[PDB]
Protein backbone atom coordinates (compact mmCIF):
# COMPACT_ATOMS: atom_id res chain seq x y z
CA UNK A 1 0.00 0.00 0.00
CA UNK A 2 2.16 2.83 -1.33
CA UNK A 3 -0.87 5.07 -0.82
CA UNK A 4 -1.40 4.37 2.88
CA UNK A 5 2.28 4.23 3.83
CA UNK A 6 2.71 7.52 1.98
CA UNK A 7 -0.24 8.87 3.98
CA UNK A 8 1.37 7.76 7.25
CA UNK A 9 4.59 9.46 6.18
CA UNK A 10 2.42 12.51 5.44
CA UNK A 11 0.94 12.27 8.94
CA UNK A 12 4.51 12.31 10.22
CA UNK A 13 5.27 15.31 7.99
CA UNK A 14 2.64 17.34 9.87
CA UNK A 15 5.43 17.76 12.42
CA UNK A 16 8.45 19.55 10.95
CA UNK A 17 10.80 17.04 12.58
CA UNK A 18 9.71 14.14 10.32
CA UNK A 19 9.19 16.73 7.57
CA UNK A 20 12.30 16.03 5.51
CA UNK A 21 12.26 17.55 2.04
CA UNK A 22 13.52 14.65 -0.08
CA UNK A 23 11.22 12.09 1.57
CA UNK A 24 8.12 14.22 1.08
CA UNK A 25 9.61 15.20 -2.29
CA UNK A 26 9.34 11.57 -3.40
CA UNK A 27 5.89 11.36 -1.80
CA UNK A 28 4.66 14.29 -3.91
CA UNK A 29 6.45 12.82 -6.93
CA UNK A 30 4.36 9.67 -6.61
CA UNK A 31 1.28 11.82 -5.98
CA UNK A 32 1.90 13.59 -9.30
CA UNK A 33 1.59 10.20 -10.99
CA UNK A 34 -1.36 9.25 -8.79
CA UNK A 35 -3.21 12.22 -7.26
CA UNK A 36 -2.38 15.88 -7.94
CA UNK A 37 -5.31 17.18 -5.91
CA UNK A 38 -3.31 16.84 -2.67
CA UNK A 39 -0.52 18.94 -4.21
CA UNK A 40 -2.56 22.05 -3.42
CA UNK A 41 -2.50 21.35 0.32
CA UNK A 42 1.13 20.27 0.00
CA UNK A 43 2.03 23.58 -1.66
CA UNK A 44 0.22 25.39 1.11
CA UNK A 45 2.01 23.43 3.83
CA UNK A 46 5.60 22.64 2.87
CA UNK A 47 6.07 21.99 -0.87
CA UNK A 48 7.89 25.13 -2.01
CA UNK A 49 10.05 25.11 1.13
CA UNK A 50 11.06 21.43 1.18
CA UNK A 51 11.01 20.22 -2.40
CA UNK A 52 13.21 20.40 -5.50
CA UNK A 53 10.85 22.74 -7.35
CA UNK A 54 12.86 22.25 -10.55
CA UNK A 55 12.51 18.47 -10.61
CA UNK A 56 8.87 18.63 -9.53
CA UNK A 57 8.18 21.21 -12.23
CA UNK A 58 9.76 18.92 -14.80
CA UNK A 59 7.54 16.12 -13.48
CA UNK A 60 4.36 18.18 -13.74
CA UNK A 61 5.50 19.29 -17.19
CA UNK A 62 5.89 15.73 -18.47
CA UNK A 63 2.62 14.78 -16.76
CA UNK A 64 0.52 17.57 -18.28
CA UNK A 65 -0.09 19.43 -15.02
CA UNK A 66 0.06 22.88 -16.60
CA UNK A 67 -2.04 24.50 -13.89
CA UNK A 68 0.22 23.65 -10.98
CA UNK A 69 3.04 24.00 -13.50
CA UNK A 70 2.03 27.65 -13.24
CA UNK A 71 2.62 27.41 -9.49
CA UNK A 72 5.97 25.94 -10.51
CA UNK A 73 6.88 28.84 -12.79
CA UNK A 74 5.94 30.95 -9.78
CA UNK A 75 8.45 28.79 -7.94
CA UNK A 76 10.96 28.77 -10.78
CA UNK A 77 10.50 31.88 -12.99
CA UNK A 78 11.15 29.83 -16.13
CA UNK A 79 11.02 32.79 -18.45
CA UNK A 80 10.88 31.59 -22.06
CA UNK A 81 9.10 28.33 -21.34
CA UNK A 82 6.59 29.86 -18.93
CA UNK A 83 5.81 32.43 -21.63
CA UNK A 84 5.33 29.88 -24.41
CA UNK A 85 3.38 27.43 -22.27
CA UNK A 86 1.01 30.14 -21.07
CA UNK A 87 0.75 31.04 -24.76
CA UNK A 88 -0.45 27.49 -25.45
CA UNK A 89 -3.88 27.33 -23.83
CA UNK A 90 -6.38 28.41 -21.17
CA UNK A 91 -4.38 28.70 -17.93
CA UNK A 92 -5.19 29.08 -14.25
CA UNK A 93 -7.31 32.15 -14.63
CA UNK A 94 -6.14 34.81 -12.17
CA UNK A 95 -3.02 32.94 -11.09
CA UNK A 96 -1.45 33.50 -14.51
CA UNK A 97 -2.67 37.09 -14.48
CA UNK A 98 -0.85 37.92 -11.27
CA UNK A 99 2.22 35.82 -12.06
CA UNK A 100 2.54 37.86 -15.22
CA UNK A 101 1.49 40.89 -13.18
CA UNK A 102 4.06 40.16 -10.48
CA UNK A 103 7.04 40.86 -12.76
CA UNK A 104 8.38 43.69 -14.91
CA UNK A 105 9.41 41.10 -17.49
CA UNK A 106 5.80 40.68 -18.57
CA UNK A 107 6.97 43.25 -21.11
CA UNK A 108 9.10 40.75 -23.02
CA UNK A 109 6.62 38.02 -22.12
CA UNK A 110 3.96 39.92 -24.04
CA UNK A 111 6.40 40.64 -26.85
CA UNK A 112 6.75 36.88 -27.22
CA UNK A 113 3.08 35.96 -26.74
CA UNK A 114 2.28 38.65 -29.32
CA UNK A 115 4.87 37.50 -31.83
CA UNK A 116 2.63 34.42 -32.07
CA UNK A 117 -0.60 36.02 -30.85
CA UNK A 118 -3.21 33.68 -32.20
CA UNK A 119 -6.80 34.75 -31.60
CA UNK A 120 -6.86 32.88 -28.27
CA UNK A 121 -4.71 35.32 -26.33
CA UNK A 122 -5.90 38.01 -28.63
CA UNK A 123 -7.95 40.19 -26.29
CA UNK A 124 -6.57 38.90 -23.01
CA UNK A 125 -3.36 40.85 -23.54
CA UNK A 126 -5.27 44.13 -23.69
CA UNK A 127 -7.35 42.88 -20.78
CA UNK A 128 -4.30 42.28 -18.59
CA UNK A 129 -2.96 45.58 -19.87
CA UNK A 130 -5.76 46.75 -17.61
CA UNK A 131 -3.60 45.41 -14.83
CA UNK A 132 -0.28 47.12 -15.59
CA UNK A 133 -1.23 50.39 -17.27
CA UNK A 134 -2.98 51.18 -13.99
CA UNK A 135 0.41 51.67 -12.39
CA UNK A 136 2.23 52.66 -15.58
CA UNK A 137 -0.03 53.57 -18.51
CA UNK A 138 3.14 54.11 -20.47
CA UNK A 139 3.52 55.15 -24.07
CA UNK A 140 5.55 51.95 -24.07
CA UNK A 141 2.12 50.32 -24.13
CA UNK A 142 0.97 52.22 -27.20
CA UNK B 1 -29.38 6.00 -54.15
CA UNK B 2 -29.05 6.44 -50.39
CA UNK B 3 -26.26 8.96 -51.06
CA UNK B 4 -28.78 11.77 -51.47
CA UNK B 5 -29.79 12.75 -47.92
CA UNK B 6 -26.15 13.77 -47.50
CA UNK B 7 -27.51 17.28 -48.08
CA UNK B 8 -29.66 17.26 -44.94
CA UNK B 9 -26.61 16.17 -42.94
CA UNK B 10 -26.36 19.95 -42.51
CA UNK B 11 -29.43 19.50 -40.28
CA UNK B 12 -30.17 15.78 -40.06
CA UNK B 13 -30.05 13.73 -36.85
CA UNK B 14 -26.67 11.98 -36.57
CA UNK B 15 -28.21 9.36 -34.26
CA UNK B 16 -30.40 7.57 -36.79
CA UNK B 17 -27.52 8.36 -39.13
CA UNK B 18 -25.25 6.16 -37.01
CA UNK B 19 -28.15 3.71 -37.02
CA UNK B 20 -28.13 3.56 -40.82
CA UNK B 21 -24.34 3.30 -40.38
CA UNK B 22 -24.66 0.05 -38.46
CA UNK B 23 -25.48 -1.38 -41.87
CA UNK B 24 -24.71 0.08 -45.30
CA UNK B 25 -21.18 0.82 -44.04
CA UNK B 26 -19.41 -2.49 -44.76
CA UNK B 27 -16.97 -0.90 -47.22
CA UNK B 28 -20.07 0.89 -48.54
CA UNK B 29 -20.60 4.21 -46.72
CA UNK B 30 -16.92 5.01 -47.38
CA UNK B 31 -17.83 6.30 -50.84
CA UNK B 32 -20.91 8.03 -49.43
CA UNK B 33 -18.87 10.12 -46.99
CA UNK B 34 -16.34 10.43 -49.80
CA UNK B 35 -18.93 12.19 -51.96
CA UNK B 36 -19.91 14.22 -48.90
CA UNK B 37 -16.32 15.46 -48.76
CA UNK B 38 -16.55 16.02 -52.50
CA UNK B 39 -19.03 18.67 -51.32
CA UNK B 40 -17.21 19.19 -48.03
CA UNK B 41 -18.79 22.13 -46.30
CA UNK B 42 -17.81 22.30 -42.63
CA UNK B 43 -21.18 20.70 -41.84
CA UNK B 44 -20.45 17.49 -43.76
CA UNK B 45 -16.92 17.71 -42.37
CA UNK B 46 -16.88 17.04 -38.62
CA UNK B 47 -19.62 14.43 -38.87
CA UNK B 48 -17.38 12.67 -41.37
CA UNK B 49 -14.59 12.67 -38.79
CA UNK B 50 -17.05 11.13 -36.36
CA UNK B 51 -18.16 8.42 -38.79
CA UNK B 52 -14.53 7.75 -39.69
CA UNK B 53 -14.29 7.07 -35.98
CA UNK B 54 -17.23 4.71 -36.43
CA UNK B 55 -15.78 2.28 -38.99
CA UNK B 56 -12.06 2.22 -38.19
CA UNK B 57 -13.22 1.20 -34.71
CA UNK B 58 -14.98 -1.76 -36.33
CA UNK B 59 -12.59 -2.04 -39.29
CA UNK B 60 -9.41 0.03 -39.08
CA UNK B 61 -8.89 -0.39 -42.80
CA UNK B 62 -5.80 1.31 -44.19
CA UNK B 63 -7.85 2.20 -47.26
CA UNK B 64 -9.86 4.43 -44.92
CA UNK B 65 -6.78 6.22 -43.61
CA UNK B 66 -5.46 6.59 -47.17
CA UNK B 67 -8.62 8.16 -48.59
CA UNK B 68 -8.58 10.25 -45.41
CA UNK B 69 -5.09 11.68 -45.88
CA UNK B 70 -5.90 12.08 -49.58
CA UNK B 71 -7.27 15.52 -48.69
CA UNK B 72 -5.89 18.12 -46.32
CA UNK B 73 -7.73 16.41 -43.45
CA UNK B 74 -4.91 17.43 -41.11
CA UNK B 75 -7.22 18.14 -38.17
CA UNK B 76 -9.60 15.37 -39.19
CA UNK B 77 -6.77 12.87 -39.42
CA UNK B 78 -5.37 14.46 -36.28
CA UNK B 79 -8.40 13.46 -34.24
CA UNK B 80 -8.68 10.21 -36.21
CA UNK B 81 -5.17 9.11 -35.24
CA UNK B 82 -5.75 10.50 -31.75
CA UNK B 83 -8.28 7.69 -31.63
CA UNK B 84 -5.63 5.30 -33.02
CA UNK B 85 -2.11 6.56 -32.16
CA UNK B 86 -2.23 4.43 -29.03
CA UNK B 87 -1.79 0.71 -29.78
CA UNK B 88 -0.89 1.52 -33.40
CA UNK B 89 2.73 1.34 -34.50
CA UNK B 90 2.85 2.33 -38.18
CA UNK B 91 5.77 4.79 -38.59
CA UNK B 92 4.23 6.55 -41.58
CA UNK B 93 0.90 7.44 -39.98
CA UNK B 94 2.70 8.63 -36.85
CA UNK B 95 4.93 10.86 -38.95
CA UNK B 96 1.82 12.17 -40.71
CA UNK B 97 0.38 12.82 -37.24
CA UNK B 98 3.44 14.80 -36.15
CA UNK B 99 3.38 16.76 -39.41
CA UNK B 100 -0.30 17.55 -38.80
CA UNK B 101 0.70 18.84 -35.38
CA UNK B 102 3.10 20.99 -37.39
CA UNK B 103 0.28 22.17 -39.68
CA UNK B 104 -1.34 24.08 -36.84
CA UNK B 105 1.11 23.93 -33.99
CA UNK B 106 0.27 20.94 -31.83
CA UNK B 107 3.88 19.97 -31.19
CA UNK B 108 3.84 20.60 -27.43
CA UNK B 109 1.16 17.91 -27.39
CA UNK B 110 3.12 15.75 -29.85
CA UNK B 111 6.81 16.26 -29.01
CA UNK B 112 5.85 14.36 -25.86
CA UNK B 113 4.22 11.60 -27.92
CA UNK B 114 7.37 11.45 -30.05
CA UNK B 115 8.98 10.41 -26.78
CA UNK B 116 6.03 8.10 -26.13
CA UNK B 117 5.69 6.78 -29.68
CA UNK B 118 9.17 5.63 -30.67
CA UNK B 119 7.73 2.96 -33.00
CA UNK B 120 8.71 4.90 -36.12
CA UNK B 121 11.67 5.78 -38.34
CA UNK B 122 13.55 8.71 -36.74
CA UNK B 123 15.89 8.94 -39.75
CA UNK B 124 13.16 9.87 -42.22
CA UNK B 125 11.49 12.28 -39.80
CA UNK B 126 14.76 13.97 -38.89
CA UNK B 127 15.54 14.37 -42.58
CA UNK B 128 12.07 15.92 -42.88
CA UNK B 129 12.96 18.22 -39.98
CA UNK B 130 16.18 19.27 -41.70
CA UNK B 131 13.91 19.89 -44.71
CA UNK B 132 10.73 21.24 -43.11
CA UNK B 133 12.26 24.06 -41.07
CA UNK B 134 9.98 25.05 -38.20
CA UNK B 135 12.46 27.75 -37.06
CA UNK B 136 11.45 27.15 -33.46
CA UNK B 137 11.57 23.34 -33.28
CA UNK B 138 12.30 21.42 -30.16
CA UNK B 139 11.18 17.83 -30.96
CA UNK B 140 14.48 16.63 -32.38
CA UNK B 141 16.51 18.26 -29.60
CA UNK B 142 14.48 15.86 -27.45
CA UNK B 143 13.75 12.73 -29.45
CA UNK B 144 16.76 12.60 -31.80
CA UNK B 145 19.20 12.57 -28.88
CA UNK B 146 16.62 10.33 -27.25
CA UNK B 147 17.80 8.15 -30.14
CA UNK B 148 21.27 9.77 -30.22
CA UNK B 149 21.65 10.88 -33.81
CA UNK B 150 22.55 14.39 -32.67
CA UNK B 151 26.25 14.32 -33.53
CA UNK B 152 26.05 15.08 -37.24
CA UNK B 153 22.81 16.88 -36.40
CA UNK B 154 24.52 19.53 -34.28
CA UNK B 155 27.29 19.55 -36.88
CA UNK B 156 24.75 20.61 -39.52
CA UNK B 157 23.20 22.98 -37.00
CA UNK B 158 26.51 24.71 -36.27
CA UNK B 159 26.83 24.87 -40.05
CA UNK B 160 23.56 26.81 -40.18
CA UNK B 161 23.23 28.16 -36.63
CA UNK B 162 23.64 27.04 -33.02
CA UNK B 163 23.10 29.68 -30.34
CA UNK B 164 20.76 28.69 -27.52
CA UNK B 165 19.28 25.29 -28.39
CA UNK B 166 22.68 23.90 -27.45
CA UNK B 167 22.48 25.93 -24.25
CA UNK B 168 18.95 25.03 -23.17
CA UNK B 169 19.65 21.43 -24.18
CA UNK B 170 22.73 21.05 -21.99
CA UNK B 171 20.95 22.98 -19.23
CA UNK B 172 17.54 21.33 -18.90
CA UNK B 173 17.56 18.31 -21.20
CA UNK B 174 20.98 16.75 -21.00
CA UNK B 175 24.46 17.87 -19.91
CA UNK B 176 25.52 14.20 -19.93
CA UNK B 177 25.86 14.00 -23.71
CA UNK B 178 27.63 17.39 -23.47
CA UNK B 179 30.99 15.58 -23.90
CA UNK B 180 30.28 14.09 -27.33
CA UNK B 181 28.62 17.37 -28.34
CA UNK B 182 31.82 19.24 -27.42
CA UNK B 183 33.79 16.61 -29.30
CA UNK B 184 31.78 17.21 -32.45
CA UNK B 185 32.35 20.94 -32.01
CA UNK B 186 36.07 20.23 -31.87
CA UNK B 187 35.74 18.16 -35.05
CA UNK B 188 34.21 21.19 -36.78
CA UNK B 189 36.81 23.50 -35.15
CA UNK B 190 34.45 26.00 -33.54
CA UNK B 191 35.23 28.94 -31.25
CA UNK B 192 36.28 27.06 -28.12
CA UNK B 193 36.01 30.07 -25.80
CA UNK B 194 32.26 29.72 -26.34
CA UNK B 195 32.41 26.17 -24.97
CA UNK B 196 34.44 27.56 -22.08
CA UNK B 197 31.76 30.14 -21.30
CA UNK B 198 29.18 27.35 -21.41
CA UNK B 199 31.24 25.41 -18.88
CA UNK B 200 31.14 28.55 -16.73
CA UNK B 201 27.35 28.29 -16.84
CA UNK B 202 26.03 26.15 -13.99
CA UNK B 203 26.40 22.51 -15.01
CA UNK B 204 24.09 19.58 -14.42
CA UNK B 205 25.51 16.09 -14.83
CA UNK B 206 29.12 17.05 -15.49
CA UNK B 207 32.51 16.05 -14.08
CA UNK B 208 36.26 16.52 -14.44
CA UNK B 209 36.89 13.34 -16.45
CA UNK B 210 34.79 14.05 -19.54
CA UNK B 211 35.98 17.67 -19.55
CA UNK B 212 39.67 16.77 -19.46
CA UNK B 213 39.04 14.14 -22.14
CA UNK B 214 37.47 16.77 -24.38
CA UNK B 215 40.30 19.22 -23.76
CA UNK B 216 43.02 16.62 -24.39
CA UNK B 217 41.67 15.06 -27.59
CA UNK B 218 42.53 18.40 -29.21
CA UNK B 219 45.56 18.95 -26.91
CA UNK B 220 44.33 22.52 -26.34
CA UNK B 221 43.47 22.35 -22.63
CA UNK B 222 44.50 26.00 -22.19
CA UNK B 223 40.83 26.69 -21.43
CA UNK B 224 39.64 24.58 -18.48
CA UNK B 225 42.33 25.74 -16.05
CA UNK B 226 40.10 28.38 -14.33
CA UNK B 227 37.45 25.69 -14.03
CA UNK B 228 39.98 23.48 -12.26
CA UNK B 229 41.07 26.42 -10.10
CA UNK B 230 37.46 26.97 -9.05
CA UNK B 231 37.02 23.25 -8.40
CA UNK B 232 40.08 22.96 -6.14
CA UNK B 233 39.53 26.34 -4.45
CA UNK B 234 36.03 25.24 -3.46
CA UNK B 235 37.62 21.99 -2.32
CA UNK B 236 36.83 19.38 -4.98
Amino acid sequence: LIQQCTAFLLDALKNNRPSEGPLQTRLLEMNLMHAPQVADAILGNQMFTHYDRAHIAQLCEKAGLLQRALEHFTDLYDIKRAVVHTHLLNPEWLVNYFGSLSVEDSLECLRAMLSANIRQNLQICVQVASKYHEQLSTQSLI
Amino acid sequence: DIKRAVVHTHLLNPEWLVNYFGSLSVEDSLECLRAMLSANIRQNLQICVQVASKYHEQLSTQSLIELFESFKSFEGLFYFLGSIVNFSQDPDVHFKYIQAACKTGQIKEVERICRESNCYDPERVKNFLKEAKLTDQLPLIIVCDRFDFVHDLVLYLYRNNLQKYIEIYVQKVNPSRLPVVIGGLLDVDCSEDVIKNLILVVRGQFSTDELVAEVEKRNRLKLLLPWLEARIHEGC
